[PDB]
C-alpha cells in the first residue's frame, strides 16, 4: 500500500519524530511495517528541473510514477570524453558498440592523426549503444515511463527527477557538478499509477507550510479531483491496526456562539478559529462542553483571551470572511457562551519566523486600542524553569516615548484646534470630525492630518531616535508602539514586527475610563495613527505569543526533571582585569546536558564590543549595577546558539569606563 | 585690500565635538542642522614634530 502525506519524509529521521502520530494517525503499536521512503532527493531533484522546464510539465511527469517499482538513473561523461573513459581500462566497454570501433578502441597506439577513427568518432551516437538515452531536451513526460518500466537508465544531462543520480565514470571525467518496503509504504508525492494508493486528508491545501509540496498538491488536486483515494486519519489508524523545539503540533476549533439568556438554548453564530496550538489546549483542559468566556465585570476569563491572542484570526463558516469580535458588554451581538464541537487539521509548523536571524530587538507594531496592560500582565505571571518568560522590566509601552516629552505630545495634539478655522474647541472638533455615527468623514480627516503631520514629523522623530537609541544602549528590549513608520521614520534598530489583534480596536478605545481627554478624542487620534502608518498587511498577532510561550513548554515537557545546574546556561560579556571577575547577562539558555556540552567548544571568541559600567546600583538582591553595552562587529546569529536549544529573547544589562569586553560561555 | 585679523586668532576645538549615547563621534551643530562640517580652529597643539624636519 502507499500513502502520501503532506511533509518531507526521510526513511532516517521521520520515524523518531513520530510523524504519522503528528498527524494525528493512531500506530501504537510500533510493530514497525510502515517503511518510510526518504524524499529529500525527489524535493531537491524538483527544486533543480522547476529552473528548465514549465511546473505544469515536471508536476503531469511526476504525478504518474509507481513508487514501489525501484529504479535509478545513471549519468554519462559528454560524447567527446566517453570515449576518452573508454579508452583507458579498455575492458569496461558494452558489447553493443561496434566490432571495427573496439578494435580502434582495445589497441595501445596513441591515435594522434586520426584518418578513420576521426569518421567512425563522428559517425558514432550514443543512441544505438545504450537503449533509453534519455536526452538533454526530452519533454520529461517520458522519463517517468522509462523509469517504470526498466531499473536502470542511462542519461546524459542533469534535470532528471524520480529516483537517486548514480556516476558512470569517476569524477574527473564530468563538466556540471534493494530499499526496505514491507507493504504500508508512506511518503509524500502521490501516484495515480496504481489501485491502492492513497492521499491523506485532513490539512487544508491552504495551510502546506513547504510550498513546493503545497504546489504539487495545488496542481493534483486541481486535475485528478475525481479519482484520488482521500481517506480520513482514523481510516489510516484503522488500515495500520535529539528532540527538536520550535515545532509545535497545531489544530484549529470549531466552536459555536450561543445564548442561554432566556433559560433556552439557541445557537446564533457560527465560527472556526485557526492554528491554536495543542500543548495550551492539553494545558487548558479543553473539551466539547459548553464554556464562558466572560467573568464578573464583562473581562474575558484570561484562558480565552490567551487562546485568541496565541493564534490568529477568527473566520466566519457561512460567509468564508474574517470575523472580529465585540469586546464591549452592549449587543448588538455580544458573545456570553460557546460551545466547542470539534478539531480539524494537525499539521505542524516552524515557529520560528524566516525574519528572525539575529539576536537584536524585537520591534512591534499595533494599533490603539490593542489589549496593551493585560496581555502585559498576562504573559508577566509566566515563569517555566526559574526563568520569566517576558518580563515587564524591559518591555516599552506605546505611549514612553511620548510621555518623555516637555509639550507630552498627547497634550500637545489635543492643541491642534486652534490652527483649523472654524472649530476653535476640542469638544466641537470631536463633534464636527465624526458623523454622529462613528464613521469619520473622509475630508474632515484628510485636513486635521495635513494639521497634525508637521506634529508627527518634526516633533516626534528626533526624541523618538533619541529614545530608541538609549533603549537600544540600556540592554536589548522590546518596543510595543504604534503605526509603524513611527519605528520606519525615526531610524529603529531590531527587528519589526507589523502585528494586528483578533478583536475589534475601535469600540475598544471608547470603553476605558479615566483615559486622557475625552474618549471621542482617543478615537479621532487611533484614526489619525492608522491613516499615518502604512499600507503593509500586516500580520495576526499569534506568532510573536506563539514564539514566545510553546518553546519553552516542549523544554519543561523534556528537561522539567534533571538537574538546574547541568542543565543551564549562561553568556554574556567578559572583562579581564580587575579594578573597583566582570560579567554582564546577554542571554540564558536552558538545554539538556549534551546540548550544552555541544555548546561549550563552539567558537564564541569572535564577537567584541565597548562596555561600559555604572554605579547605580538598584533594589534588586545581589551585588549587580546596571551597566551599558553597544555592540561593535557582526550580530550574534541563532544558528550559534541552536535549533534545539530554548533561549531568553530579550533581557537587562547589569553588572567606571569603557572596558572593550568580550563575550563568552559559562555554565556548570 | 584689507584682511581682517580674525583669521589668525581662533579658539579651541573642544567645545564642538561630542559623544552619542552609542559611543559616536559626531559634532555640535550651533546655526542650524546643516552645519556640520570642518571647523576652522587650533592645530598647533595637538600635534608632535618631524625628526628631521623640525620646523
Amino acid at each position: 500500500a502507499y500513502i502520501a502525506v503532506p511533509a518531507v519524509v526521510d526513511s532516517r529521521s521521520s520515524e523518531a519524530i513520530g510523524l504519522l502520530e503528528s498527524f494525528g494517525v493512531d500506530a501504537g503499536s510500533d510493530a514497525n511495517d510502515v517503511s518510510y521512503q526518504d524524499h529529500d532527493y525527489v524535493v531537491d531533484q524538483l527544486q533543480y528541473m522547476l529552473d528548465g522546464y514549465e511546473a505544469g510539465d515536471v508536476i503531469d511527469a511526476l504525478v504518474y510514477r509507481n513508487w514501489l517499482h525501484h529504479s535509478v538513473y545513471c549519468l554519462l561523461p559528454p560524447k567527446s570524453q566517453l570515449l576518452e573513459y573508454w579508452k583507458s581500462n579498455p575492458s569496461v566497454i558494452p558489447d553493443n558498440v561496434d566490432r571495427r570501433l573496439r578494435k580502434r578502441l582495445m589497441l595501445k597506439k596513441d591515435l594522434r592523426k586520426d584518418d578513420e577513427y576521426n569518421q567512425l568518432a563522428r559517425a558514432f551516437k550514443i543512441s544505438d549503444v545504450y537503449a533509453p538515452l534519455i536526452s538533454s531536451t526530452t519533454s520529461p513526460m517520458t522519463m517517468i515511463q522509462n523509469l517504470n518500466q526498466g531499473e536502470i537508465v542511462y542519461t546524459t544531462t542533469d534535470r532528471v527527477i524520480g529516483a537517486r543520480v548514480l556516476l558512470y565514470a569517476p569524477r574527473k571525467y564530468y563538466a556540471s557538478t534493494r530499499v526496505p518496503h514491507s507493504r504500508f509504504n508512506v511518503g509524500t508525492f502521490p501516484s495515480i499509477a496504481t489501485p491502492k494508493c492513497s492521499v491523506m486528508s485532513g490539512v487544508d491545501i491552504e495551510s502546506i507550510p513547504n510550498e513546493f509540496i503545497k504546489l504539487f498538491y495545488q496542481r493534483v488536486k486541481s486535475i485528478h479531483a475525481n479519482i484520488l483515494n482521500d481517506i480520513s486519519p482514523q481510516i489510516v489508524s484503522d488500515m495500520i491496526n535529539h528532540v527538536d523545539v520550535y515545532r509545535v503540533d497545531v489544530v484549529n476549533v470549531l466552536f459555536e456562539v450561543v445564548d442561554v439568556a432566556d433559560g433556552l438554548r439557541s445557537v446564533s453564530r457560527k465560527l472556526i478559529m485557526h492554528t491554536v496550538p495543542v500543548c495550551i489546549l492539553e494545558l487548558l483542559g479543553i473539551e466539547i462542553a459548553d464554556y464562558c468566556i466572560r467573568q464578573e465585570d464583562g473581562m474575558f476569563t484570561d484562558w480565552f483571551l490567551l487562546l485568541t491572542m496565541l493564534s490568529d484570526g477568527l473566520t466566519d463558516r457561512r460567509t468564508h470572511c474574517q470575523y472580529l469580535i465585540n469586546p464591549s458588554s452592549m449587543p448588538p451581538d455580544v458573545i456570553l457562551n460557546i460551545s466547542i464541537t470539534g478539531f480539524i487539521n494537525r499539521h505542524t509548523i516552524d515557529v520560528m519566523p524566516d525574519v528572525y536571524d539575529f539576536i537584536k530587538p524585537i520591534g512591534a507594531v499595533l494599533p490603539k486600542g490593542s489589549f496593551k496592560s493585560t496581555i502585559m500582565r498576562v504573559l508577566d505571571s509566566i515563569s517555566v524553569l526559574g526563568v520569566k518568560i517576558m518580563p515587564r522590566a524591559h518591555v516599552v509601552d506605546s505611549d514612553e516615548v511620548g510621555e518623555q516629552m516637555e509639550p507630552t505630545f498627547e497634550h500637545a495634539v489635543m492643541e491642534i484646534y486652534k490652527g483649523i478655522a472654524g472649530v476653535d474647541s476640542l469638544d466641537d472638533l470631536t463633534k464636527w470630525v465624526l458623523n454622529s455615527d462613528l464613521v469619520p468623514h473622509d475630508d474632515r480627516l484628510g485636513q486635521l492630518f495635513q494639521a497634525f503631520l508637521p506634529l508627527a514629523k518634526d516633533l516626534l522623530a528626533p526624541m523618538a531616535r533619541q529614545f530608541y537609541d538609549n533603549s537600544m544602549s540600556e540592554g536589548r528590549l522590546l518596543t510595543f508602539a504604534h503605526a509603524d513608520s513611527e519605528l520606519l521614520n525615526a531610524n529603529y534598530f531590531g527587528h519589526l514586527l507589523r502585528l494586528k489583534i483578533p478583536y475589534i480596536t475601535e469600540v475598544n478605545l471608547m470603553i476605558r475610563k479615566n483615559r486622557e481627554g475625552g474618549e471621542l478624542f482617543q478615537l479621532v487620534l487611533s484614526y489619525l495613527y492608522k491613516m499615518y502608518a502604512t499600507s503593509a498587511q500586516p500580520k495576526w498577532f499569534g506568532s510573536l505569543l506563539r514564539l514566545l510561550i510553546c518553546p519553552w513548554l516542549h523544554m519543561e515537557k523534556l528537561i522539567g526533571e534533571a538537574d538546574p545546574a547541568s542543565t543551564s546556561a549562561e553568556i554574556g560579556w567578559h572583562v579581564p582585569r580587575e579594578q573597583l571577575d566582570g560579567f554582564i547577562p546577554y542571554v540564558s539558555i536552558r538545554a539538556p546536558r549534551l546540548v550544552i556540552e555541544e555548546l561549550m567548544e563552539k567558537n564564541w571568541g569572535q564577537y567584541h564590543a565597548q562596555v561600559i559600567v555604572t554605579d547605580q546600583l538598584v533594589v534588586g538582591e545581589p551585588r549587580r549595577v546596571s551597566a551599558k553595552a553597544v555592540i561593535k562587529g557582526n550580530h550574534l546569529p541563532v544558528k550559534l546558539i541552536s535549533r534545539f536549544a530554548c533561549f531568553t529573547l530579550t533581557s537587562k544589562y547589569e553588572m567606571g569606563a569603557a572596558y572593550n569586553a568580550r563575550l563568552a560561555f559559562r555554565s556548570d | 585690500l584689507p584682511i581682517p585679523p580674525t583669521i589668525y586668532t581662533k579658539p579651541s576645538h573642544d567645545s564642538y565635538y561630542y559623544i552619542d549615547a552609542l559611543n559616536r563621534v559626531r559634532r555640535k551643530t550651533y546655526q542650524g542642522p546643516d552645519d556640520v562640517y570642518v571647523p576652522n580652529c587650533s592645530i598647533v597643539e595637538l600635534l608632535e614634530p618631524h625628526e628631521t624636519l623640525t620646523s
